[PDB]
């Protein structure tokens, strides 16, 4: 996260860090949606670009975690993983549309104080909440420029307009990203970084009060440059696809 | 069917430090 602050412990009680298993890597974001689903970037999984295609062998995730060098003894726990679905029209060639990719835990985790599901957005918080000028946050321990942190980092965002966002770069973008950050003519700045893919992008309904996740860290172009925007996984979008995977496994 | 609150904030009645310029996003930004 560039230009964030320190998350107060639990405030993102769904965050998930992917590890590559060894040498043990710290890979990318990724979100607790229940007791045994994670939700993260495909890209994270699969980009043949960076020679990149890891299998549920490859990889472990550690939940409820604060700061990334202190151990969390009875806090923070650990998942092997039992299978990864890929969004099968996944196109990293061209767009990275459907950056989208679900992992289920070998065994489901415990709810607690410092690990809790996030919820999918609905068809009614999502005509009233994805609107261009309203904010949403993100969260992960990527870099804080374009540096690692310790504790997990935290920012917010204004989403922008689709005008705006396709002006913004050459790449063909699709109905299933929405892009974000502040303009050059805000004074604000913010954005995720290269460690932070994956992770979620979040908004608090004032209907009801729940944190809900519209938006995976998908691609940019650097971080935090001016007149750049992140770019984020529409995620309300893809919940078909979502719901078909876990009903079906 | 309890996704979105988290233990140590919504059930807590506890506000986090930031949540409040999102929500004021609602009435500013549109
Ligand atoms: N999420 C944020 N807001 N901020 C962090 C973004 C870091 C940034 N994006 C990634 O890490 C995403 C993917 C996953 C692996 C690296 N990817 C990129 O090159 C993807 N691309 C868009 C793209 C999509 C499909 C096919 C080709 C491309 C072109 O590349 C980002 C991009 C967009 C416009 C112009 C240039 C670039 C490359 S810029 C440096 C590069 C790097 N070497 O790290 N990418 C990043 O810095
Ligand atoms: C995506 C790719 O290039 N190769 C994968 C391979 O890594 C995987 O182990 C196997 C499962 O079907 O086959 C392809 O899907
Ligand atoms: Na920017």
């Amino acid at each position: 996260i560039v230009e964030g602050s320190d998350a107060e412990i639990g405030m993102s009680p769904w965050q998930v860090m992917l590890f590559r298993k060894s040498p043990q890597e710290l890979l990318c974001g990724a979100s607790l949606i229940s007791d045994r689903w994670v939700l993260t970037a495909a890209h994270c999984l699969l980009y043949p670009p960076w020679d990149k295609n890891f299998t549920e062998n490859d990889l472990l995730v550690r939940i409820g975690k604060h700061s990334r060098t202190r151990y969390e003894r009875n806090i923070e726990k650990i998942s092997m993983l039992e299978k990864i679905y890929i969004h099968p029209r996944y196109n990293w060639r061209e767009n990275l549309d459907r950056d989208i990719a679900l992992m289920k835990l070998k065994k489901p985790v415990a709810f607690s104080d410092y690990i809790h599901p996030v919820c999918l957005p609905d068809r009614e918080t999502a005509a009233s909440l994805l609107q261009a000028g309203y904010k949403g946050r993100v969260t992960g321990w990527g870099n804080l420029k374009e540096g690692q942190p310790s504790v997990l980092q935290v920012v917010n965002l204004p989403i922008v307009e689709r005008p705006v966002c396709k002006d913004s770069t050459r790449i063909r973008i699709t109905d299933n990203m929405f892009c974000a950050g502040y303009k050059p003519d805000e004074g604000k700045r913010g954005d995720a970084c290269e460690g932070d893919s994956g992770g979620p992008f979040v908004m608090k309904s004032p209907f009801n009060n729940r944190w809900y996740q519209m938006g995976i860290v998908s691609w940019g172009e650097g971080c935090d440059r001016d007149g750049k925007y992140g770019f984020y996984t529409h995620v309300f979008r893809l919940k078909k696809w979502i719901q078909k995977v876990i009903d079906q496994f | 069917a309890d996704c979105g609150l988290r233990p140590l904030f919504e059930k807590k009645s506890l506000e986090d430090k930031t949540e409040r310029e999102l929500l004021e996003s609602y009435i500013d930004g549109r």
